[PDB]
RNA sequence: GUACCCCGGGAGGGGAGUGAAAGAGUUCCUGAAACCGGUCGCAUGCAAGCCGUCAGAGCCUGUGUGGUGAUGGCGUGCCUU
RNA sequence: GUCCGAACCCACUUCAGUUGAAAAUGGAGGGGAUGAGUUGUGGAUAGGGGUGAAAGGCCAAUCAAACACCGUGAUAGCUGG
RNA sequence: GACUGUGUGGUGGAGUUGAUGCGAGUGAGAAUGCAGGCAUGAGUAGCGUGUGACGGGUGGGAAUCCCGUCCGCCGAUUAUCCAAGGGUUCCAGGGUCAAGUUUGUCUGCCCUGGGUGAGUCGGGUCCUAAGGCGAGGCCGACAGGCGUAGUCGAUGGGUAAC
């Protein structure tokens, strides 16, 4: 029956951990293509994740390269966490709202496109939290 | 009167994707395919409920005979021996002391030695 | 110089010509140019090759290089500025250096460009 | 190639105009048809 | 020819799992007031530089 | 119908406000399944598997029952016709 | 209703295409090319009817009887559910 | 047994339980069933004939926008102007969700405003062809068919500017 501790981002990512998080949502690239960006930055430290994605060659890279710049300045505006000390303890990709197209093909049929959409999700704490 | 079927029509999907909550690929994902697998999983059980029965016999038999072996007596003269002393402790009970109670199992080793008709 | 063994640049055999010619002349032009790292290192023999025969400022030798540019304002740069600058230079007249690459379609670029100091 | 649709306008009219239409009694009665369906387009 | 059934979730995954990509390695900026990370044998983004602490030659005007 | 502030070109998010409720934020009541993922437990790279079933060690958990399952036996889908 | 040959009209061979660039085309050749030629605009002939240098050809991308609606929820000793 | 608890939570926010009757659009896994959503193939095939290079600019972002210079291509047409058809796509400014087979700061896209001036040009106000309609009329059970006098109908005639 609703009441109160009613759920959210924050205590189902990090639950009274500090750290901060960001969430890009209608991302308008595919999921996959995000997720093979997310592996290689999964886990890593917020400023080598954000200057190695300044030089990955996929486009997913800028996209997940701003939700880390933003998760970081979360961090360091709700926890006065520093920039430096952060690592990205979480990182996923959800699938968001595709929208289906039509490509004409030979014979006079149509053939089904797929424009996919991603949610970006990353959750940095500070270094500390590693070993925890 | 129009009866909308889902809330009546759950139940038993609910019921089969219980039952079939340990099985690999779309078994245990969709209700046909968990259906189909639990039907020869109930006829799978049913079989192997009657099936068991024989299976512990022959485990107990197996290791009777290692046991009676062991004292220089086949499993067949030894079931014979203690048929004809008249100890009628089971293929179960029998195992059990030859894994457990060793020199109790070679007592009766000993009985259905002394029993043999010796002919 | 020496041929490129693979497919050539540009989709035919004339165009990589005309491509590296005038790559060449945009060189001798501008003293460097960002041309992505395969156009720049098959240019660059061929920059050498008419640095090299600049060195020495003859008619029948800058005849023989118009063949080649055929842009008579590069020819007269290249004997003049390119050519006097690399006196007791034996070779090596230009450098080639990676930039990154481009984010439309990934190519690894680079900026090939004339030595500029003096070898003295 | 040539397709089968090939717009002339005043053929079009001459053949599904309102005055085509009304020149013939199941032109008219087609007319009505689509009144009582509610046809934006009467005609053409 | 047309793929004859519905390949199984553990197949398509092993597959897929394959579609990957490794992470730019990035080095440091020999150049002491840049301290940059770039490209291994690439002029540093940042100050446009190449070569070691010595050397350093201007290659982007950047 | 989210003032103001922060990251962002924006989109989007993070604080804060409004509200009984914002994980009711306009793609907005409730929010199921297929489907797609993050995390954790166990298993799995000498193995021939209608994918289950019976026997069963080990590990995890013990919210002292549950999760997983090495290994052995048995075992050729559903419907129609 | 001559000859060679562009435009133009055609569609003989071959290759490619054949989820095509294209629901009939493209490349290379090929036939006619002052004539029973070709083409623009408007018009006429309508379904047991039209038209046909005749192939049952064509009549709005499937014509041994067009398409649409209606009789109509045709009928089916048959197949499926 | 179909199923279920008057056990205990979570979500949720306005109805509904038991007894006993009464009435059913009362139960789905199959119909190459219907509608929607979503997998599989797969990050695979394709991205529709081709030649682009470079310097500079703009920008958060540039192979794909702007400018320039080289270079290449068409030229009985890849030029220019009409008819048919389309209908605001034209111009200027703002925009980058969608659309564009990629990117996009760009557009034949979106938004806002603006833009088409005739005594002589092309049509009507003039003329008729094929053909259509057709006062009376003749024919036909009805419905209708045909047609006179007429009246329309360009693809033609007539008609004054460079
Ligand atoms: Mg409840
Ligand atoms: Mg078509
Ligand atoms: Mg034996
Ligand atoms: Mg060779
Ligand atoms: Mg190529
Ligand atoms: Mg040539
Ligand atoms: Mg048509
Ligand atoms: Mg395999
Ligand atoms: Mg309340
Ligand atoms: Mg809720
Ligand atoms: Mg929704
Ligand atoms: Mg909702
Ligand atoms: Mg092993
Ligand atoms: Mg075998
Ligand atoms: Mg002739
Ligand atoms: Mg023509
Ligand atoms: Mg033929
Ligand atoms: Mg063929
Ligand atoms: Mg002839
Ligand atoms: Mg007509
Ligand atoms: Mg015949
Ligand atoms: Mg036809
Ligand atoms: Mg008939
Ligand atoms: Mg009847
Ligand atoms: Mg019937
Ligand atoms: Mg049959
Ligand atoms: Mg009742
Ligand atoms: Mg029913
Ligand atoms: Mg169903
Ligand atoms: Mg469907
Ligand atoms: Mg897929
Ligand atoms: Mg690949
Ligand atoms: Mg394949
Ligand atoms: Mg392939
Ligand atoms: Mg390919
Ligand atoms: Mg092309
Ligand atoms: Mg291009
Ligand atoms: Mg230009
Ligand atoms: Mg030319
Ligand atoms: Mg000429
Ligand atoms: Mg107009
Ligand atoms: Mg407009
Ligand atoms: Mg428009
Ligand atoms: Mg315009
Ligand atoms: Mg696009
Ligand atoms: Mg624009
Ligand atoms: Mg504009
Ligand atoms: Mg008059
Ligand atoms: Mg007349
Ligand atoms: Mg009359
Ligand atoms: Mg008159
Ligand atoms: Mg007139
Ligand atoms: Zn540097």
């Amino acid at each position: 029956m609703s009441k109160t501790e009613r759920p959210s981002r924050r205590a189902a990512l990090l639950g009274d951990r500090p750290g901060s998080y960001a969430i890009a949502r209608h991302v308008r690239m595919s999921a996959s293509k995000c997720r093979r960006v997310i592996n290689l930055v999964r886990g890593m430290d917020a400023v080598d994740a954000v200057t190695m994605l300044k030089f990955q060659p996929q486009a997913a890279a800028e996209p997940i390269r701003k939700v880390i710049a933003s998760a970081m300045a979360n961090a360091e505006q709700t926890e006065g966490l520093r920039a430096d000390d952060l690592y990205i303890s979480q990182a996923f990709v959800d699938e968001g709202i595709t929208m289906r197209r039509i490509r004409p093909r030979a014979k006079g049929s149509a053939s089904r496109i797929l424009k996919r959409s991603a949610h970006i999700t990353v959750v940095v704490e500070p270094k500390e939290a590693r070993q925890a | 009167a129009r009866v909308k079927r889902s809330v009546n029509a759950k139940k038993k999907r609910r019921e089969v994707l219980d039952q079939a909550s340990g099985y690999r690929g779309q078994r245990s994902r969709l209700y046909r395919k968990a259906k189909e697998q639990t039907l020869h999983s109930a006829t799978y059980s049913f079989r192997d409920r009657r099936a068991k029965k024989g299976d512990f016999r022959s485990l107990w038999i197996q290791r009777i005979n290692a046991a009676s072996r062991a004292q220089g007596m086949t499993y067949n003269r030894f079931i014979n021996g203690l048929k004809n002393a008249g100890v009628e402790v089971d293929r179960k009970m029998l195992a059990e002391l030859a894994v457990s109670d060793i020199n109790a199992f070679n007592s009766l080793v000993e009985v259905a030695k002394a029993s043999q008709p010796q002919n | 110089p020496k041929p490129t063994k693979g497919p050539r640049l540009g989709g035919s055999p004339a165009h990589e010509r005309i491509i590296l010619r005038n790559l060449a002349s945009q060189l001798f032009e501008h003293g460097r140019v960002v041309t992505t790292v395969t156009k720049a290192k098959r240019v660059r023999p061929l920059a050498e090759k008419l640095i090299n025969r600049a060195k020495t400022d003859t008619v029948a030798n800058r005849r023989f290089v118009n063949r080649t540019i055929t842009d008579r304002g590069i020819v007269h740069i290249l004997f003049t500025e390119i050519g006097p600058r690399m006196e007791g230079r034996d070779g090596g007249y230009t450098r080639v250096t990676r930039i990154g690459i481009r984010k439309g379609d990934n190519a690894p670029m680079a900026v090939i460009e004339v030595i500029s100091d003096k070898v003295a | 190639m040539k397709r089968t649709f090939q717009p002339s306008n005043r053929r079009r009219a001459r053949n599904h105009g309102f005055r085509s239409r009304m020149s013939t009694r199941a032109g008219r009665s087609i007319l009505a048809a689509r009144r009582r369906k509610g046809r934006v387009n009467l005609s053409a | 020819a047309v793929p004859k059934r519905k390949m199984s979730r553990s197949n398509t995954r092993h597959r897929r799992s394959q579609w990957k990509t490794v992470a730019t390695k990035l080095v440091t900026c020999a150049n002491p007031a840049c301290g940059e990370k770039h490209l291994p044998h690439t002029a540093c983004p940042s100050c446009g530089g190449y070569g070691p602490r010595g050397d350093r030659r201007q290659v982007v005007e950047a």
